[PDB]
This record gives structure tokens, C-alpha cells and sequence, in this order.
RNA sequence: UGCCUGGCGGCCGUAGCGCGGUGGUCCCACCUGACCCCAUGCCGAACUCAGAAGUGAAACGCCGUAGCGCCGAUGGUAGUGUGGGGUCUCCCCAUGCGAGAGUAGGGAACUGCCAGGCA
RNA sequence: AGGUACUCCGGGGAUAACAGGCUGAUACCGCCCAAGAGUUCAUAUCGACGGCGGUGUUUGGCACCUCGAUGUCGGCUCAUC
RNA sequence: UAACGGAGGAGCACGAAGGUUGGCUAAUCCUGGUCGGACAUCAGGAGGUUAGUGCAAUGGCAUAAGCCAGCUUGACUGCGAG
RNA sequence: CUUACCAACCCGAUGCAAACUGCGAAUACCGGAGAAUGUUAUCACGGGAGACACACGGCGGGUGCUAACGUCCGUCGUGAAGAGGGAAACAACCCAGACCGCCAGCUAAGGUCCCAAAGUCAUGGUUAAGUGGGAAACGAUGUGGGAAGGCCCAGACAGCGUCGAGUCGGCCUGCGCGGAAGAUGUAACG
């Protein structure tokens, strides 16, 4: 479960998740697993789908991750009225916008990780697509 | 100079502060009320301002 | 042997380019050289088949405006954030 | 619960007060400022809580000097 | 008039670094002495004074050179004022404004006043 | 400085307790992916890590109706969907 | 410019830590050096404010507002365009 | 010597920030000038107040669960204090501001088969689900359109060497299908 070692404030505004991802590219493998749809990606759901992929692929090649939940998310407790402050954290996640590639992958072949990341798609909240590096 | 005639085609209900002074500015009073103004920048603009709701005949 | 047929553009800027890829076509620059830029609209399915060769990258082009011919690489490329598709085209005059 | 927060302070009223081509009478307050993000060029003073304010009449002008590409104000003469 | 140098400015990286070369009649610098005017929380290192044997080594100036910094379009993209719309957490259309980053490219500053040397 | 269940007046549904309402975190009920369990065998039967909904049934949130009164838990009688 | 929104501070200090004149420039690291060590003082280099600011944070600061020294009481009284 | 090793620094590549900024809009705001328009709409002083429980809707946000017809700000609109027409019915949405009379006319939003005023209008397409007229991940030879690709009279694909004309599965896209259980009575087009 990622989470940041430290961090200069515990919580944060909920802030908003308009425009496109910055990343688009497979930067560092052969194939990738892109975002189509928006929405949050929470450090459970990031280390299911890890876990699926990795298996899949039976721990050939490699992997990576490029996304990380850095967005403290808090909630107040069962039976607690409005007010009196903010929440506690609960759980960190990622924003996700449109295009962003969300994880990668290098030495398999194209068949077993269009297969992979089929498996991790089915753990994430958001709508996805196999994408393949490009020379430019 | 020339001139050009002005109609008001919407009503002006609800509409911002801004766009009832342009409305002012022009000499429109009602809807299918029509004026005659002298065509220059100035009053291009303020045409340009609501254009939505009127309408030149040039 | 890439031969691309294009277009002058009559228009531009967010709106016309917008009306460029709701119509299947898509907007390309060619700069370079001493002479100044051209603005350029392609057919998109066509361009989109050939740009899938590695050799798109790599080659000199040949694109066909208003019957010259202009000698170009291609340079860089825009493409759709997560959709098969293209935005731009950079051509670099060759 | 309860909350270790719910402190602030009451806002200082700083900024520009006149804008650039303003015409101002001597004495006149032209921006309040935290240290001297604008420096004080002609005709100008610097107070001591670094208030620029004008010390002729005239009109208020910005400007870009320096080498450190520092932002002045001055009172041009009018 | 041209070249070189010193001083005071404009300008504030297209002007700054790096690398390579180069200049001593003059100017500049290092330099030579110091009982002194003056100076070191010790030191003539610095500041200061009295000088002119030496050297352009350092510094400085000048010339060269894209390894950098820096500047930088066109086009597209993001955002957005007004009006309208949708499947409304987010978007689209008409119109106006239109980045940032990146790309091509540019780029080894330019200039005023006075003074001195040389031709 | 306190007590009032011995209490009292003027007020409020401007404001709580019951029931209604809005909501659906929680609850309950479905479903998707399939790690595995099941001698072998993912799907007879269970289904980890995660994902998507439905109900309005729980615990709650809100304070919109009622404070010039909308009587409570359980039992009994009678029910209806 | 609000909330029982998110984070920190004050209820002082200083006759110099104030005035002015003259001067000065940081952190950190590397190398060499008696005791001496990860870290003392010395020397050189890299670096360029990553230091400093009587005390929070922000905006400032090299012409320094940061550091050192001499002399001092403008930490003056009456007023005050705006 | 060796690392299961851990590796800071620096170099290269990738993201993230309300309390990061070597960049940086649109708008808004301050000032000046100019025309046209506006019953001075501006400022000052004086007589009289009321009001200091706001509500919903849009946009930008804090809080809450990007829960609430929730709560707290900013800004605009309407209600309040505003009738008429539309949204079946529906303060706050859409259109639009009622001085009075008319058994005249043109329009707005929204509409034109009957209830119920006006096209059973014209032309070209799509849907077969009463979808239209309630909903997701996900599932599927539903059906329309488009650009490519593989194989194929040198005989493909299916069936059983035969057989003789197409065949296969990706991509993008329009409309539909399943996923879909609630309480008085059809009852999720009035
Ligand atoms: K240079
Ligand atoms: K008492
Ligand atoms: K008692
Ligand atoms: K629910
Ligand atoms: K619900
Ligand atoms: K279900
Ligand atoms: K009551
Ligand atoms: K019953
Ligand atoms: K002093
Ligand atoms: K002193
Ligand atoms: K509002
Ligand atoms: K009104
Ligand atoms: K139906
Ligand atoms: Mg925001
Ligand atoms: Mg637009
Ligand atoms: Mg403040
Ligand atoms: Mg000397
Ligand atoms: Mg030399
Ligand atoms: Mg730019
Ligand atoms: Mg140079
Ligand atoms: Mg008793
Ligand atoms: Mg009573
Ligand atoms: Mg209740
Ligand atoms: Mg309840
Ligand atoms: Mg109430
Ligand atoms: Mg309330
Ligand atoms: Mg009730
Ligand atoms: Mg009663
Ligand atoms: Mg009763
Ligand atoms: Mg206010
Ligand atoms: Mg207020
Ligand atoms: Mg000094
Ligand atoms: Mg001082
Ligand atoms: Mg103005
Ligand atoms: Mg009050
Ligand atoms: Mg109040
Ligand atoms: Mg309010
Ligand atoms: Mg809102
Ligand atoms: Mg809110
Ligand atoms: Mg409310
Ligand atoms: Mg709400
Ligand atoms: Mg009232
Ligand atoms: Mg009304
Ligand atoms: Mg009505
Ligand atoms: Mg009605
Ligand atoms: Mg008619
Ligand atoms: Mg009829
Ligand atoms: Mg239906
Ligand atoms: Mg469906
Ligand atoms: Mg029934």
C-alpha cells in the first residue's frame, strides 16, 4: 500500500479533478495500462490490481507504477454530528484524469500483457485501455 | 454619418447589470422597440456587448 | 514513397480546428527552411494508417499542396489523450 | 472533539493604492507593502514600515530598472 | 577619421559562464620600499603613504569558439468573458481573449559623455 | 455559587426527544473479476485482494412538518399488502 | 470575505540589540595540519546566501535591513501639506 | 575479498501540491480620453423610516460522503415584495414584468393524433426494445454506418481428398438488449 514516508501538512482541501492527465506516454516499458475515465484510485485498489498483474505475468519482466496516492482523504466517524472539525485520515488516494497511463510494462510478450492488465482492470473503478509504446 | 437601426429581440428580465446599462446606452426600452444610431466602434460595441438579444438592420 | 495530399487552411485558431476533427481531418504545421510556415489541413484515416509504419518517423516525406510538392519530416506529433487518433502534426521542411 | 485551531489575524488593507498615470498630491500614499516589493524611485519616499508615497505632485509611474530587474515607482512632474 | 586604454553613465543574461588565443610606448595591474600621514581585535595581507627596477604570471581588457546559461517564433493544446446546450462530480457549441511547456530558430551584446596614447 | 421530580409564567416547531420527510455513510440484498479451497478440477459448493449496483429494514446525518399537544415500549383484539 | 475550517505564534526584549560614520560578507563540503575525535582553532579550494535576522509566519534585505568598530542620545520638544 | 545487500550525493527519465513558483491568462478592479444614449441615473446636507430569521437556482469554493430540500462564504438571477404563459400538478427552473377596457392582430418559452388551441406536414435516415416513457460495473453472432487487415478459382470458410465463392476477426462509431426485487390500486409517457 503506497502511502508518502512524510508530509508537510495531514490533511487537505477536496479540491476539484477537471482538465487531462500529463503522462500519456509509455515512458518506460512496452505497453501500458491508460486511463480513459476520472476518478480517484485508492492505495487499495492500486496494489489489487499490482497484485493481479504480477501474477499473471507469473514475476517475468517488469513493472511499473506510475501512479502514486499522495491525497489524504479523511471521514468522520459513525454517529458523529456536522462540525467540530475536520475528520481524521482515512485512506490515500490518486486523482486520475483522462489519458493518464497508470501502470507499465516491459519483457512479455504483447498476448500475456494484454492479458495482465485485463486482470488488474477488473480491480480498478475506472474505465481503461491497452496501450502500446510509440516512436514518437 | 451613416446610421444603423437597432431592435431588441429578448427581454431584458434577469439579464446582468451590465448588459441592462448597455441596453440604456443604446436607447432600447421594450421588446421590437427599434433606434437609430450613428455606426461608429463605440456602438458596434455595445451591439457586440448584446448581441444575443438584438438585432441590426444595416 | 509516403505521399500526403493536404490542404491550405482557411481558418484557424480553437474553434476552426475543432470543426477541422468533427469533420476527419486534422490540422499540420510545416516549418523550416527560409520560407515562411504553411498551415495545412490532412485527411485523418489516411494519415493515421501511415504514421502506424516506424518508417513515418524516419523517412522524408512527400506532401502535395495545391499541386507542388514539398519534401518534409515529420517532426512532432499531438496525439488524442487516450483515443487512437491525431491532433497535429510538426512537419520540418526537408 | 474540539479543534487546536480557529485562530487569524485582521486584514491589513495593504496593496496599490494608486495605479499607474494617477495624478496625486504630495504626501500621497501610493502603495502599503510588507518589505519593498516596489522600491522607491523619483520623487518618491520609502517610510518606515516601507510605505511608498509620493513627495511631489504629479503622476504615478511603474517601471522595470536595474540589474536586478527590480520594480520601481516614481512621480513623474505634471 | 581609425585603433587602443581609463573614468562616469544608459541598458540589465541575444549582454552571463566555460574553453582557446592575445596585449605592456601609453594606460591599467601586479610591483618596489615604509622613519613617516594613516593602518593591523596579530600581520604594510588590507587600508595608507613614498616611489618606478621588474613582469604581463595572476587580474583586467580584447579576439575566437555553441559545451552551457539566456532569448525564441509559426501551428496546435490548456484555460477563460458572454450567450446557448448535454449523458451535468464533468464537458460540448457559437463568439471574443488565448497561455505555459515544447519545436524551428537566434545568440559569443549594443551604446552616450569626457580624457589620454598611437597612426 | 448551586438545587427544584414541589414547581411556575411568557414564548418557540426560530430548537431537541416520538412518528413523517430528504439523504443512504452504515446496514441488508444482488452482481463483476477470479487468488485459491474442493485428490485432479476457479466457477457442484465456498470464494481472498479489489470493483459496480439495488432496497429504504438497521445505526446514523440534517432540522423541512407538528411545541394555542401528531399519547410511549410490550401484550390483547382485528388485520392488510 | 464565513464555519466548533486547515496550520502556527503574542501578552515581550534592548541605553544598545537605538543614531551615525568607516569597514566587512554567509551555509555546507573537500584537502593538508600538534594533542584533536563526525564536529573546536589554522591554511587553501569548491560553493554562491542552500546563511543570517533578539522571538511565529509571510513579505523583504548585498547600496545589505546581515557582521565588526569609533563617536554618541534624534528612543529630541513644538507643529504638520497630504 | 565478496555481497540477499542498503544505498545518500550527482546525472538522466515520470508524476503530484490550499498553506510549492525560475512562467502566467480570461475576467474583475483603479485611472485618463472620446461619442451616443439615459426623466441626475452621481455626490453632499437635512426630515421620516423599515431592516439586521432569509430561500432556492447557476457559477467559484470550505465542510460533509463532489450525501442531504445539509451547512458556511464569494458572485449573479429569481422568490421574498411578482400576477400572466410553459414544466401533468410544482414560491425559488424556462419565457416574460399585469394603469383600465376590446368577442382585433403578431410573437416568446413550449407545442400542433384525441382529451386540448395548432402539421395524422414535406424530404432523407435510425429503432422493434412500447426503447422512447428510471439506473452501473460488466455480458452478448441484436442492428445501421466507416476506415483498414488476413485468407481465397494456384479453390478459401463450414460441412463431409471432395465441394465452387466468398470467408475470418480486430478497430472506430449510431440506435437498441440483458444486468433491473417492495410494500392500499394500473401507478417510472398526466
Ligand atoms: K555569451
Ligand atoms: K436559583
Ligand atoms: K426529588
Ligand atoms: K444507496
Ligand atoms: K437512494
Ligand atoms: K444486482
Ligand atoms: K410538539
Ligand atoms: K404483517
Ligand atoms: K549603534
Ligand atoms: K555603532
Ligand atoms: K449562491
Ligand atoms: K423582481
Ligand atoms: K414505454
Ligand atoms: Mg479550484
Ligand atoms: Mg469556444
Ligand atoms: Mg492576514
Ligand atoms: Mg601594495
Ligand atoms: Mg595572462
Ligand atoms: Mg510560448
Ligand atoms: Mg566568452
Ligand atoms: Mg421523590
Ligand atoms: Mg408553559
Ligand atoms: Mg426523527
Ligand atoms: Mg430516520
Ligand atoms: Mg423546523
Ligand atoms: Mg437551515
Ligand atoms: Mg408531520
Ligand atoms: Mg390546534
Ligand atoms: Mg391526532
Ligand atoms: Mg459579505
Ligand atoms: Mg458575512
Ligand atoms: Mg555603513
Ligand atoms: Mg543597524
Ligand atoms: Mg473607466
Ligand atoms: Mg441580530
Ligand atoms: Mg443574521
Ligand atoms: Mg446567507
Ligand atoms: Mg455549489
Ligand atoms: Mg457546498
Ligand atoms: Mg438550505
Ligand atoms: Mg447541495
Ligand atoms: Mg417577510
Ligand atoms: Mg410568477
Ligand atoms: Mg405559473
Ligand atoms: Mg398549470
Ligand atoms: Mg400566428
Ligand atoms: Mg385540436
Ligand atoms: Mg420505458
Ligand atoms: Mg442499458
Ligand atoms: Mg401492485
Amino acid at each position: 500500500m503506497l502511502q508518502p514516508k512524510r508530509t508537510k501538512f495531514r490533511k487537505m482541501h477536496k479540491g476539484r479533478n477537471r482538465g487531462l492527465a500529463q503522462g500519456t506516454d509509455v515512458s518506460f516499458g512496452s505497453f501500458g495500462l491508460k486511463a480513459v475515465g476520472r476518478g480517484r484510485l485508492t492505495a487499495r485498489q492500486i496494489e489489487a490490481a499490482r497484485r493481479a498483474m504480477t501474477r499473471a505475468v507469473k514475476r517475468q519482466g517488469k513493472i511499473w507504477i506510475r501512479v502514486f496516492p499522495d491525497k489524504p482523504i479523511t471521514e468522520k466517524p459513525l454517529a458523529v454530528r456536522m462540525g467540530k472539525g475536520k475528520g481524521n485520515v482515512e485512506y490515500w488516494v490518486a486523482l486520475i484524469q483522462p489519458g493518464k497511463v497508470l501502470y507499465e510494462m516491459d519483457g512479455v510478450p504483447e498476448e500475456l500483457a494484454r492479458e495482465a492488465f485485463k486482470l488488474a482492470a477488473a480491480k480498478l473503478p475506472i474505465k481503461t485501455t491497452f496501450v502500446t509504446k510509440t516512436v514518437m | 454619418a451613416k446610421t444603423i437601426k437597432i431592435t431588441q429581440t429578448r427581454s431584458a428580465i434577469g439579464r446582468l447589470p451590465k448588459h441592462k446599462a448597455t441596453l440604456l446606452g443604446l436607447g432600447l426600452r421594450r421588446i421590437g422597440h427599434t433606434v437609430e444610431r450613428e455606426d461608429t466602434p463605440a456602438i458596434r460595441g455595445m451591439i457586440n456587448a448584446v448581441s444575443f438579444m438584438v438585432k441590426v438592420e444595416e | 514513397m509516403f505521399t500526403i495530399n493536404a490542404e491550405v487552411r482557411k481558418e484557424q485558431g480553437k474553434g476552426a480546428s475543432r470543426r477541422l476533427r468533427a469533420a476527419n481531418k486534422f490540422p499540420a504545421i510545416i516549418y523550416g527552411g527560409k520560407e515562411a510556415p504553411l498551415a495545412i489541413e490532412l485527411d485523418h484515416d489516411k494519415v493515421m494508417n501511415m504514421q502506424a509504419k516506424a518508417e513515418f518517423y524516419s523517412e522524408v516525406l512527400t506532401i502535395v499542396v495545391d499541386g507542388k510538392e514539398i519534401k518534409v519530416k515529420a517532426q512532432d506529433v499531438q496525439r488524442h489523450p487516450y483515443k487512437p487518433k491525431l491532433q497535429h502534426i510538426d512537419f520540418v521542411r526537408a | 472533539g474540539s479543534t487546536r485551531n480557529g485562530r487569524d489575524s485582521e486584514a491589513k488593507r495593504l496593496g496599490v493604492k494608486r495605479f499607474g498615470g494617477e495624478s496625486v498630491l504630495a504626501g500621497s500614499i501610493i502603495v502599503r507593502q510588507r518589505g519593498t516589493k516596489f522600491h522607491a524611485g523619483a520623487n518618491v519616499g520609502c517610510g518606515r514600515d516601507h510605505t511608498l508615497f509620493a513627495k511631489a505632485d504629479g503622476k504615478v509611474k511603474f517601471e522595470v530598472k536595474g540589474p536586478k530587474n527590480r520594480k520601481f515607482i516614481s512621480i513623474e512632474a505634471e
